[PDB]
């Protein structure tokens, strides 16, 4: 078991924690980038290695932008820290409680929240016991992208053109 | 359901939560935005590789490309405020009212 | 044609590394639809073995399926070996 | 080869499972040993803690991670 | 034994970046009509220890302005991924063979970017944060035409398997095949690890050294160790990706011996480039990439992608 | 003794460091500060020796006052030696930063640097050649070498 | 497992030599010495006040772009698929897209720096 | 002369001679004095677990043969 | 609300998409293909109200194979008993299951 999957959720939730608590764009910046990681982490032990790294390489791209947005029209004289606030310091720590709250609970019963049942046990125990042959599934599933999927392929690129003359269109100014 | 469902759907409502409550910056709740889409994508991801349904591997792609077009579409909409009054707070967003 | 000329000499003198993207790219998009290798790379996909093979139940009217691999009938790859 | 050697693994692991199962859960009130959680009878194949559930924690770490995590 | 190996491939690297700042030093001397070091060792081969001695020795000291947390963090961040950066390169074995090796290091690099973030930022100095900003766009056009070209020199190799990269240059070069998109890569990582002439996060003409201006002693050190092993780190990969030299599974010593010369030959490219050019401008160095490689790396990545379904040669999938 | 010799061995060790790698600031003020390059230059390279500029204060352990100190520059000539880090030396190269120079009796000239900053080496001339402020820092180095701090602190 | 060991270990080197760096020389601390660095002389505002971004729009392009290579980087696998002719003319179309973004941006002026 | 440089060089390149060296004969001695298998797909995984499981001394790389069946 | 162009036109746009016992790509199983075919085949033609009604055994064999709760339910059960028996010593495991023989090849 090892509980290396419920150990990575947790920190995952933490970062979370952190950037919801929002102390300033740098530190939630700084928080969303671990939470990429230990995601990607997650889903490369449940399998996934090509989604596990795109996702971290595009939110490694994205929070440089917003790092570069976060000097110029986000940031004040004495930027917030978790420990800097009162506001932020207290909503921290309300989300630290309610994960240990849950986890507890979780490792303690099968935890049946108001929203849905979950039971305590293996991530290991949930797993299939088949397999492939010389060649990965998820590969080949991404890769049908272009094969299936033109309609979708030609639905993501009018969206990205638009989204170019959209972004060029609301900067104008004047 | 084992635990990771369930933490990372409490990450997905810990991030909800953190847009829903302004404090000051909207680069924050864009910044809460994004990792509501992020766990959103785990979540799919963490589903699909499960069930072993192939042809929806390409499905968190697409979650991700109109993800950062959002975020796109956010930025730009923040400089504009910015531009027009000096700082991204919430509060000079109050021209309109109900 | 002397104006096509004329804007692909002041292209070509002003703008190089353009001139030779747009050449480039107009020959990666003609080109496949001519070459008559594209239905071969098309069969080497095909020919490629990623799953298994699994066996038909005969039922004494299929004279083009082999009953042993190495049968005369069936998928021939020589084209393939000599390629 | 190889599914035949499969089929005769995954059928004696859970035959061994079956009779711990049995050695166990004797002095439960109201437990049947081998019922099956679906309504049909066609054969289902094992998860995961249906073979590797009552074994070593090396024997169940390498038939679950053995793979990724070999680098 | 992974222990063992670990170390085997991290204090080699340390010291390979220590005698490459004395080979950088000499070499540029001798461009320039001078000697390099040559008294504090015979031939000046104890420089690098002097240096290393006097800095973790030095008084290294915090900015009463600056964010001590980040301030930290960043040199740690810097050095561990540059040493992590290694572990998938194979010579001829990797220490970890990954399916998707190359994905990794463009993520690990990208994360590398960071660390000079974050130090500016946390140094709260003015200089440190214009050095920031420019790290920030020169990282935009390199990361952009690096992944494009990245993409199709591996589109000629079939997966993202460095072993797979021997395997494909076992009887010709990929520079052979596909000299443009070699040189365009040549000059990405050039602006990647922050080489003249694209040096402008630490540029000290415009700059007092750049983001880096507050860290003193040890933490400056990191970040000069972290620097350098990019630098050879890159020069290897190029020399993998596009030197492909030839493999023997009985005798795998002559495939490491072509491989460091093959990284030693590019390294020395690098510091004679440092030494022949002056320095861009930054907005400069966008309108370059994005005007001028962007466009045919495009087209290039058009033409790779045709090529091999038009010629039918496809490469196999594993 | 065995900590004696201990601490007398590690002592040389840290001292050839720091005399073996001597990093002056990019700071010169007048017309002393061209024979500073003409030291760096091929004839006298002072690369060979492990001196080598750094533009930071917080790198540099050398400061290398070459040039007419006035009452306008002195604040920031001792701002940049505070930010330089320790252990730190000063060498005074030429006239006007040894003494007056040749602007002693003027209103706007500091008469020495060292009045400023704690001097180490001084080094004469008008400007000193390249040679000269080659020996200074050479004599620097074997100022650095009789440094005995752990044998002072294991005697303390 | 491995790569866990492996960036334990770098992270832990790295660590240690900031402790030593930290740890091991002598210290010697005061105002003069940790005020921060302008040349000399004492900085007239704050590091922390806005500093434009002249290149903003050129940011969210390459947000855009980034996404675009996303969707390029499974093209080795495409490429071994049956359906080469659909494959091509879709890796196609994603590339003419994305090169009629440039154009399009660069002719409208969404390159130039603001001034 | 330009030839004092190739000491630096020489002692760069004997640096960068041992990682490779020293990964080579790792996983020619952790392996039997052959090369670590390499395992990238499920099917390479289950066979060298099938060859741990028929090897009697749970290593991959005690090979079986002719001997071993009869 | 909806206009079934891709009916109406012999299309296939997402069709393709939204089960997952339809053509996988090197036909691929799904992991809870027979389930799912089953539940499919039951309801084809009747509607919503009376697949719900009359399709709920398959209906609840393909969510039990989906989402393995029943299975996790004794396999937790099983591990309970387990650990209370070896608690008070009523209990000794196998060889087998401690790791002291050799498995099937
Ligand atoms: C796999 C990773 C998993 C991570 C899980 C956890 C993180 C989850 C995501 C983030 C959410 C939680 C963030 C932490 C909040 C902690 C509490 C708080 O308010 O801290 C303020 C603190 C900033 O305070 P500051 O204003 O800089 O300090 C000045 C004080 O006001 C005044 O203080 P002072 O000037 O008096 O100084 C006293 C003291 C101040 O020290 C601290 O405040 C210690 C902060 C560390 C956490 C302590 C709990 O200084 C020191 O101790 C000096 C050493 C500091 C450097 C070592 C820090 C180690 C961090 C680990 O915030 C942080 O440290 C943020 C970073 C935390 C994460 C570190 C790891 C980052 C990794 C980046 C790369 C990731 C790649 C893979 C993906
Ligand atoms: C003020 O007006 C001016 C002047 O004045 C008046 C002038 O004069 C000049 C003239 C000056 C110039 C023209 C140039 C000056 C300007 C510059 C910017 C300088 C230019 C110089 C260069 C371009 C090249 C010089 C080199 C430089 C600058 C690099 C600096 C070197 C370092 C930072 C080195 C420090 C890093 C190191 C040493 C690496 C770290 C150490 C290691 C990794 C080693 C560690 C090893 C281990 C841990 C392994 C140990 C274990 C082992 C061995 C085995 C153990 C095994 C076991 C099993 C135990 C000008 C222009 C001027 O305008
Ligand atoms: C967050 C960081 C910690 C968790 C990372 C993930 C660990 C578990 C990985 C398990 C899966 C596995 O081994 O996959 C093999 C794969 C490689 O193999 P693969 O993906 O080709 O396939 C597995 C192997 N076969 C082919 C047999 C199936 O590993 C990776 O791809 C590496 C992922 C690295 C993720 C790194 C995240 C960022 C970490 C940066 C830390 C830097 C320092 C930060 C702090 C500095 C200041 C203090
Ligand atoms: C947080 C990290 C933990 C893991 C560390 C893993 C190994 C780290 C290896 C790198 C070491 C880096 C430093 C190298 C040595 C040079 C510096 C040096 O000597 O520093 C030592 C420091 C030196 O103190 P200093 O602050 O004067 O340092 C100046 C050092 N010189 C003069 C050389 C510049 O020693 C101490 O701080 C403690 C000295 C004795 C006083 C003890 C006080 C009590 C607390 C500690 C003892 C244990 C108490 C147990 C009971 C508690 C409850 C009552
Ligand atoms: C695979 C690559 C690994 C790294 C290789 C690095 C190679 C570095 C170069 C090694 C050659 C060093 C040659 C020796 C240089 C110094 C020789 C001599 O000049 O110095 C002696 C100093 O010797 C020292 O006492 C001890 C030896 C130090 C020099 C050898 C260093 C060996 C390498 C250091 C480790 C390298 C890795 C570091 C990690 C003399 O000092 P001393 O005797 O007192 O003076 C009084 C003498 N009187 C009385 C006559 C006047
Ligand atoms: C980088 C990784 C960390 C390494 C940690 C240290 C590892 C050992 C470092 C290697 C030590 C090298 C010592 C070099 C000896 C100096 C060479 C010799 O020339 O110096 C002479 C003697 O030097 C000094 O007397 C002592 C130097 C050091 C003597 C040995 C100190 C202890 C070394 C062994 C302990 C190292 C391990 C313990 C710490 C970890 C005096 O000559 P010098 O005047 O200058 O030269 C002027 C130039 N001229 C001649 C042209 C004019
Ligand atoms: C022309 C109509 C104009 C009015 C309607 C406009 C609506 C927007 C434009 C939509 C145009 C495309 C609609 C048709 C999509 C076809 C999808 C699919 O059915 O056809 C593909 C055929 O694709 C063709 O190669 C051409 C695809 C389209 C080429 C680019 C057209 C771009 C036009 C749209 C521009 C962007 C604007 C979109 C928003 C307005 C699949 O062929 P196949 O080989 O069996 O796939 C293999 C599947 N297997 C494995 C199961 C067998
Ligand atoms: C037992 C404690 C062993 C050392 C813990 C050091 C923690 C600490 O308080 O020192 C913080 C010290 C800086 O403190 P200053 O404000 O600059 O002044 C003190 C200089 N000595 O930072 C460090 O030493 C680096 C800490 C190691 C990084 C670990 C991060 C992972
Ligand atoms: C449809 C097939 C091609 C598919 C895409 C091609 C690959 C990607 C290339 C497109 C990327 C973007 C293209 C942008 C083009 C417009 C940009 C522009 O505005 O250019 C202007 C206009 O300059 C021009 O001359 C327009 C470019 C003309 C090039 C088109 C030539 C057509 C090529 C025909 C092929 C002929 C074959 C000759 C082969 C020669 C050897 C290769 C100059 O730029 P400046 O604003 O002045 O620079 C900043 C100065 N302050
Ligand atoms: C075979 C077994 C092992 C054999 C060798 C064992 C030792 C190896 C080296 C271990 C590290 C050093 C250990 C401590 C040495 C003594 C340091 C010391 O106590 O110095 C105190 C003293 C401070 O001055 P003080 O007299 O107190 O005056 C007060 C100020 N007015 O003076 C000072 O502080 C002087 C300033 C420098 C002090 C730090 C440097 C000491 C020598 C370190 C050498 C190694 C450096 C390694 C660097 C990291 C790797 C690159
Ligand atoms: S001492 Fe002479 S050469 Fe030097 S700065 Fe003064 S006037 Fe110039």
């Amino acid at each position: 078991t090892m509980y290396i999957a419920f150990i990575l959720s947790t920190i995952f939730v933490i970062g979370f924690v952190g950037f919801s608590s929002k102390p300033s764009p740098i530190y939630g910046g700084l928080g969303l980038i671990v939470s990429g990681g230990v995601g990607c982490g997650i889903v490369l032990n449940f399998g996934g290695s090509f989604l596990g790294l795109m996702v971290f390489l595009i939110y490694l791209g994205g929070m440089l932008v917003v790092f570069g947005y976060t000097t110029a029209m986000a940031t004040e004289m004495y930027p917030e820290v978790w420990v800097s606030n009162k506001t932020v310091f207290g909503a921290f720590v309300s989300g630290l409680m309610m994960e240990f709250c849950m986890v507890y609970y979780a490792l303690k019963e099968e935890e049946v929240e108001i929203i849905f049942k979950f039971n305590g046990l293996g991530d290991w125990v949930i797993y299939d016991t088949g397999d492939s042959g010389f060649f990965s599934e998820e590969a080949m599933g991404i890769a049908a992208l272009y094969s299936y999927g033109t309609w979708l392929v030609i639905v993501t690129g009018w969206s990205l053109l638009i989204g170019v003359v959209v972004i060029m269109e609301i900067t104008r100014g004047n | 359901m084992p635990l990771v469902y369930m933490n990372i759907i409490m990450a997905f409502a810990i991030a909800l939560a953190g847009l829903l409550m302004y404090r000051s910056h909207l680069m924050s709740s864009l910044l809460c935005l994004e990792g509501m889409m992020l766990s959103l994508f785990i979540m799919s991801t963490l589903i699909i590789l499960n069930t072993h349904f192939t042809l929806a591997n390409m499905m968190p792609i697409i979650l991700l490309v109109f993800a950062a077009c959002e975020a796109a579409l956010g930025l730009s909409l923040l400089v504009m405020v910015s531009n027009t009054y000096g700082t991204d707070y919430v509060q000079n967003l109050n021209l309109l009212q109900c | 044609a002397g104006r096509i000329a004329s804007f692909l000499k002041n292209a070509w003198a002003k703008e190089p590394v353009l001139v030779a993207s747009f050449a480039i790219g107009g020959l990666a998009i003609i080109l496949p639809s001519l070459s008559p290798y594209t239905n071969y790379a098309i069969r080497i996909n095909r020919a490629t073995p990623y799953n298994y093979p699994v066996p038909l139940r005969d039922d004494g009217n299929m004279p083009d399926v082999p009953s042993h691999p190495q049968d005369p009938q069936g998928p021939s790859l020589e084209w393939l070996k000599n390629l | 080869l190889f599914q035949a050697e499969k089929d005769r693994r995954v059928l004696q692991m859970l035959r061994e499972n079956l009779e711990e199962e049995a050695i166990i859960m004797k002095d439960v009130p109201d437990w049947k040993v081998g019922e099956s959680v679906f309504h049909t009878t066609r054969w289902v194949t094992p998860m995961m803690g249906e073979l590797y559930g009552l074994r070593t924690n090396e024997e169940i770490l390498s038939a679950t991670y053995g793979f990724i995590w070999y680098t | 034994m992974f222990m063992i190996n670990i170390l085997s491939l991290i204090i080699p690297i340390l010291l390979a970046v220590a005698f490459l700042t004395l080979v950088e030093r000499k070499v540029l001397g001798y461009m320039q009509l001078r000697k390099g070091p040559n008294v504090v060792g015979p031939y000046g081969l104890l420089q690098p220890i002097a240096d290393a001695l006097k800095l973790f020795t030095k008084e290294p000291l915090r900015p009463a302005t600056s964010s001590i947390s980040m301030f930290i963090i960043a040199p740690i961040l810097a050095l561990s991924l540059a040493l992590t950066m290694w572990v998938p390169l194979p010579m001829p074995y990797p220490l970890i063979n990954m399916n998707l090796g190359v994905l990794f290091m463009l993520a690990m690099s990208s994360l590398a970017v960071y660390s000079i973030l974050w130090s500016g930022w946390a140094s709260n100095s003015k200089y440190a944060l214009i050095g920031a900003l420019r790290a920030v766009a020169q990282t935009i056009s390199y990361e952009v035409t690096l992944a494009i070209i990245l993409l199709s020199v591996l589109l000629m190799n079939g997966s993202y398997t460095l072993s797979t990269l021997i395997t494909t240059q076992e009887h010709i070069w990929m520079i052979f095949t596909s000299w443009p998109l070699a040189m365009m890569w040549f000059i990405s990582t050039l602006a990647e690890t922050n080489r003249a002439p694209f040096d402008l996060t630490e540029g000290e003409s415009e700059l007092v050294s750049g983001f880096n201006v507050e860290y003193a002693a040890g933490p400056f050190a990191m970040f000069f160790m972290a620097e350098y092993a990019n630098i050879i780190m890159m020069n290897a990969f190029t020399a993998i990706l596009f030197l492909g030299a030839s493999h023997d599974p009985h005798t795998p010593e002559l495939y490491t011996i072509n491989f460091v010369l093959k990284t030693l030959a590019l390294t020395i490219t690098f510091l004679w480039i440092r030494a022949s050019y002056p320095r861009f401008r930054y907005d400069q160095l966008m309108h370059l990439l994005w005007k001028s490689f962007l466009p045919l790396t495009l087209a290039l990545c058009m033409w790779h992608i045709s090529l091999p379904i038009m010629t039918a040669s496809i490469p196999p999938q594993s | 003794s065995r900590g004696e010799y201990v601490v007398a061995k590690l002592d040389d060790l840290v001292n050839w460091a720091r005399r073996s790698s001597l990093w002056p600031m990019t700071f010169g003020l007048a017309c002393c500060a061209v024979e500073m390059m003409h030291m760096a230059a091929p004839r006298y390279d002072m690369d060979r020796f492990g001196v080598v500029f750094r533009a930071s204060p917080r790198q540099s352990d050398v400061m290398i006052v070459a040039g007419t100190l006035t009452n306008k520059m002195a604040p920031a000539l001792r701002k940049v030696y505070d930010q330089m880090p320790e252990p730190r030396y000063v060498v005074s190269m030429g006239s006007c930063a040894n003494g007056g120079g040749y602007y002693h009796y003027s209103y706007s000239v500091v008469r020495g640097c060292d009045r400023i900053v704690p001097v180490d080496i001084y080094v004469p001339g008008c400007p000193p050649t390249a040679e000269a402020l080659l020996y200074g820092i050479l004599q620097l180095q074997r100022k650095i070498k009789r440094e005995k701090r752990l044998r002072i602190w294991y005697r303390r | 497992m491995n790569i866990m060991l492996t960036l334990l270990t770098n992270v832990t080197l790295a660590s240690l030599l900031v402790l030593i760096a930290f740890w091991l020389p002598q210290l010697n601390a005061y105002s003069e010495k940790t005020s921060p660095y302008e040349c000399g002389f004492d900085p007239m505002g704050s590091a922390r006040l806005p500093f434009s971004m002249k290149f903003f729009l050129v940011a969210i392009t390459f947000l855009l772009f980034d996404l675009e290579i996303a969707l390029l980087l499974p093209l080795p696998w495409a490429s071994q698929t049956n359906n080469l002719k659909t494959m091509l003319t879709m890796a196609l179309f994603l590339l003419i897209l994305l090169a009629a973004s440039l154009a399009y941006e660069w002719t409208q002026k969404g390159l130039e720096w603001a001034e | 002369m330009w030839f004092e440089i190739l000491p630096g060089i020489a002692v760069m390149a004997a640096c960068l001679f041992i990682p490779g060296m020293a990964t080579a004969h790792i996983h020619k001695f952790t392996n039997g004095g052959k090369e670590k298998r390499v395992a990238h797909f499920s099917y390479q995984w289950n066979l060298m677990e099938r060859d741990r499981c028929i090897s009697g001394v749970n290593r991959y790389h005690v090979t079986k043969g002719l001997e071993n069946i009869d | 609300p909806f206009f079934d162009v891709q009916k109406r036109l012999g299309l296939d746009l997402d069709r393709w998409m939204t089960i997952q016992s339809a053509e996988q790509p090197h036909k691929i199983p799904g992991r809870c293909h027979a389930f799912e075919k089953e539940w499919i085949e039951c309801a084809h033609g009747i509607g919503g109200i009376r697949a719900e009604k009359e399709c709920k055994i398959e209906f609840d064999d393909f969510v039990e194979c989906l989402l393995r709760q029943k299975t996790m339910k004794r396999l937790s059960a099983i591990k309970r008993q387990r650990d209370k028996l070896i608690k008070e010593g009523k209990y000794t495991p196998p060889p087998h299951h401690l790791g002291k023989e050799d498995p099937r090849p």
